[PDB]
């Protein structure tokens, strides 16, 4: 079952958000340059990091 | 389109990992198109490593030119952006 | 029954003091004493000898402060009238605009107890200088802007809001969305295009503030 | 520096007002904590000052005898032990603001970053691994919540 | 006759008053309604919440919706042990509620300010979308990394 549904919920968050980026102004925005998140996570900080 | 005076830059000094993926693969291109390098290469004859070697000089001859969303750039040389 | 009588009784104290504590945020003169009513006290004044709660004499009129007037310098006096019908009328929906209209408040609340008339979503829009916001006396028995999950909403001026749009260099049609009957910005009085700047709290990344702008 | 919404400056009285918060605020707060943690690292040594005997220096000293070293009359023993337990050199200090505000700075999310496809796969891969199907720990007994 | 509802509310499936490993009582109910609960009396309707979304933001609005989003995320990955950064949480939360209302990542949530003809259609339900957009005659900016 989980190999039948594996990549489902990646798939389809991966339409709603896959167009959202960090600007250079600290701010993620869609493709529409409409503001989601002034700042990300209201940090500004990487998780990588 | 208005080009944002390099005394008064918002934007990070640091160049990002995108920017030196970006920056390495344009010099390669270049050089792998014949374009005069400002290194010694040592023996080196591959464009990518060729291009390492100039960002590790910091003689990489582009400039980044940041886009802001409004529609503002600002531009830093490659030399300035700070690794 | 008296079970039923004082259950209404402090429900509609509960609904009295929540629109206290919303006329004093939207800015008014509206101190700590009015606010904090007990039920007894309520009684004493909103009530006749039988029990039953009247809604005729709880309306109060209440005016802008110094600080909010200064901040908005055309905001006015504000009128909330309470209503006693399960489904009101269209004569006293008249009644009560003709009222604003001619004692010339920037705005009034309408107040009803179970729900309105269909034909009065035609008849409260009509009003040039003034703005009518109807409730439901359910709907503000407990006020939503003192829930956890609620975060502060602060409605900013039009220096404020032209400031920030400058400031993030941004248009109207590029800030996130609030929508027009979402339960806070009913709260706030918010008119299409205000923005009202939300201090929301993580657990990772401390205090922080957004922005909405109504739709 | 903190601005109100208008742009104006805050009055020193109103900077936590609350409704002043505004970007930087999380620097802010990971500034206050480094002088916090640097501040438990003093306060550990001027306790252990004080249980050795000397004077807990925890605050700057307003008298005519601050310049002369406040330790002069200790015994050589108790301060060598202090200095044995606790010995905080400046270039300690200075090294560990260094390298707390280095890393600071990196943590930062670097403009381009494809966030919104990165935070799609975070939350969709580990969901990669639960059972479509609802299986309880055994003795859990509770509602059957999906 | 029998089955009709002298008492109580006429959409919660039962009620179960509860211990959270500690000393204090509190009532989980399983129902549908939230500004009933939290107007009845005995209960705090300052602290009271659902676990369900479209409930919270009919009755608190579209940030405590937000709230509640991240909040049940971080609880479902927080029951299997799974480590997500929150950032990745507060961006999902914030790309379903930036619009103003809570939008799903359905084919029709999907629809909110798109235009996005392609997108779309490389997602899902492709000459519904295509006809439409044909027939409106609509005119989208190709911005899309899709």
């Amino acid at each position: 079952v989980k190999t039948a549904e594996t990549g489902y919920m990646s798939r389809r968050l991966m339409k709603s958000l896959e167009d959202l980026s960090c600007q250079y102004d600290n701010t993620v925005r869609t493709s529409a340059n409409g503001i989601v998140q002034f700042t990300y996570g209201g940090d500004g900080l990487d998780p990588l990091e | 389109e208005k080009a944002i005076p390099k005394d008064q830059r918002a934007t990070t000094p640091y160049m990002t990992k995108y920017e030196r993926a970006r920056i390495l693969g344009t010099r390669a291109l270049q050089i792998s198109m014949n374009a005069p390098v400002f290194v010694d290469l040592e023996g080196e004859t591959d464009p990518l490593r060729i291009a390492m070697k100039e960002l590790a000089e910091k003689k990489i001859p582009l400039v980044i030119r940041r886009y802001l969303p409004d529609g503002s750039f600002e531009d830093w040389s490659v030399e300035e952006l700070i690794v | 029954m008296d079970q039923e009588n004082e259950r209404n009784i402090s429900r509609l104290w509960r609904a009295f003091r929540t629109v206290k504590e919303m006329v004093k945020d939207r800015g008014y003169f509206i101190t700590q004493e009015e606010v904090e009513l007990p039920l007894e006290d309520f009684k004493a004044k909103y009530c006749d000898s039988m029990g039953r709660p009247q809604r005729k004499m709880m309306s109060f009129q209440a005016n802008p402060t110094e600080e909010s007037i200064s901040k908005f310098p055309d905001m006015g006096s504000l009128w909330v009238e309470f209503c006693d019908e399960p489904s009101v009328g269209v004569k006293t929906m008249k009644t009560f605009v003709i009222h604003i209209q001619e004692k010339n408040f920037q705005t009034g609340i309408f107040v009803y107890q179970n729900n309105i008339t269909p034909s009065a979503m035609k008849l409260v829009p009509s009003i040039p200088p003034a703005t009518i916001e109807t409730f439901n006396e359910a709907a503000l028995v407990v006020n939503i802007t003192h829930h956890e999950l609620v975060p502060k909403h602060i409605r900013l001026s039009s220096d404020e809001k032209r400031e920030l749009l400058k400031r993030y260099r941004l248009k109207e049609s590029q800030l996130p969305r609030i929508q027009r009957a979402d339960p806070v910005a009913l709260y706030l009085g918010l008119k299409r295009g205000e923005v009202v700047k939300i201090i929301r709290k993580s657990e990772t990344s401390g205090r922080y503030a957004s922005y909405r702008i109504c739709m | 520096v903190r601005y109100d919404n208008s742009g104006c400056l805050v009055k020193r009285e109103d900077l936590n007002k609350a409704e002043y918060v505004d970007q930087y605020d999380a620097e802010r707060d990971f500034y206050h904590s480094l002088r916090e943690y640097i501040n438990g690292k003093a306060t550990a040594l001027a306790n252990l000052r004080k249980s050795r005997g000397m004077l807990g220096l925890l605050e700057p000293p307003a008298k005519e005898l601050q310049g002369i070293d406040p330790d002069e009359t200790v015994p050589d023993n108790v301060k060598t032990s202090v200095s044995q337990l606790y010995r905080i050199s400046e270039k300690s200090v200075r090294k560990f603001l260094e390298i707390a505000l280095f890393k600071y700075r990196k943590a930062r999310l670097e403009p381009g970053t494809a966030i919104g496809a990165i935070g799609a796969q975070s939350i969709g891969e580990p969901g990669t691994q639960m059972t479509l199907k609802t299986f309880h720990f055994a003795g859990v007994a509770s509602m059957n919540v999906t | 006759l029998p089955d009709v509802v002298v008492k109580g509310l006429p959409d919660i499936s039962r009620a179960v008053i509860n211990i959270r490993d500690d000393g204090k009582r509190e009532l989980l109910v399983e129902g549908y309604g939230l500004r009933d609960v939290m107007c009845t009396d005995g209960v705090i309707g300052s602290r009271t919440t659902t676990n369900h979304v479209l409930e919270v933001f009919s009755v608190l609005g579209i940030e405590a919706a937000r709230y509640s989003i991240i909040r049940e995320i971080n609880y479902t990955m927080s029951n299997h042990g799974m480590s997500v950064d929150p950032r990745h949480i507060q961006l999902l939360g914030d790309v379903m509620t930036y619009k103003g209302e809570v939008l799903g990542i359905t084919r029709f949530g999907l629809s909110k300010m798109r235009d996005s003809v392609l997108q779309l259609a490389s997602f899902e339900k492709t000459t519904d979308h295509l006809f439409d957009a044909a027939f409106y005659m609509k005119k989208d900016a190709v911005e899309g990394v899709s």
